[PDB]
């Protein structure tokens, strides 16, 4: 209905300039990205018959 | 109203000495006042601009001598 | 429904001749046109990450 | 205050019709409000810039729909 619409914006270049402890600012970290690398494991289930 | 923009300074309080403080101050400043006089460095703060003052204590276009006393009062040491 | 139709026409040369105070007539200025020229302003917003 | 400038419009009234007038009005306008929307033409005025409001009637940074009603009302026809 256009009431609640969706955006993306930038970072005010006065905030981005001093980010994580420049010019004596504090408690303004940069965001970070890691990579996890977790594993899966499968087993061989048997099967068989007779006559 | 400053009608332009407000630079919002939020200082985080700290323990300076044994049983003492430099208290934190949430304050907004008219941007053309903020560019003229801002003493903020090493104050343990963060700053963002906004079109409307984001904090309770607001210094509009004309305070100056009332703000100039306040910005360097961010170093007031309290007990 | 045709009741109220849409026209465009010109100026009777009795009127057009004397326009804005000729031959003693009054209150009838010519129409005019200007131009305006206003401006827009954009600002670069930063962005950033860490590892 | 507007903190930019004031465009001071001084309108000179005339006799429009039989025992009638188009009222002249001395008015000040915030210079950014004046530049944005001003209807003055053929209104028999004289305009000057100023630092402080030069007339009692003042229109600050934010009026708009109040001023836009006033500048067209320079043509008000009274008995």
């Amino acid at each position: 209905a256009g009431a609640l619409v969706e955006i993306a914006e930038g970072m005010a270049t006065s905030i981005a300039e001093l980010q994580e402890g420049f010019n004596g600012s504090t408690d303004n970290p940069w965001n970070e990205m890691g990579f996890r690398i977790d594993k899966q494991v499968i087993e061989a289930k048997s099967r068989q018959l007779k006559a | 109203a400053s009608a332009r923009g407000y630079v919002n300074i939020k200082t985080f309080e700290q323990k300076l000495d044994g049983n003492k403080k430099i208290e934190g101050k949430e304050v907004s400043v008219a941007f053309p006042l903020y560019s003229d006089v801002h003493k903020i460095s090493g104050a343990h703060y963060q700053t963002f601009p906004s079109e409307k003052a984001a904090y309770s204590t607001v210094y509009e276009e004309n305070q100056r001598t009332e703000w100039i006393a306040a910005n360097e009062d961010l170093w007031k040491v309290t007990g």
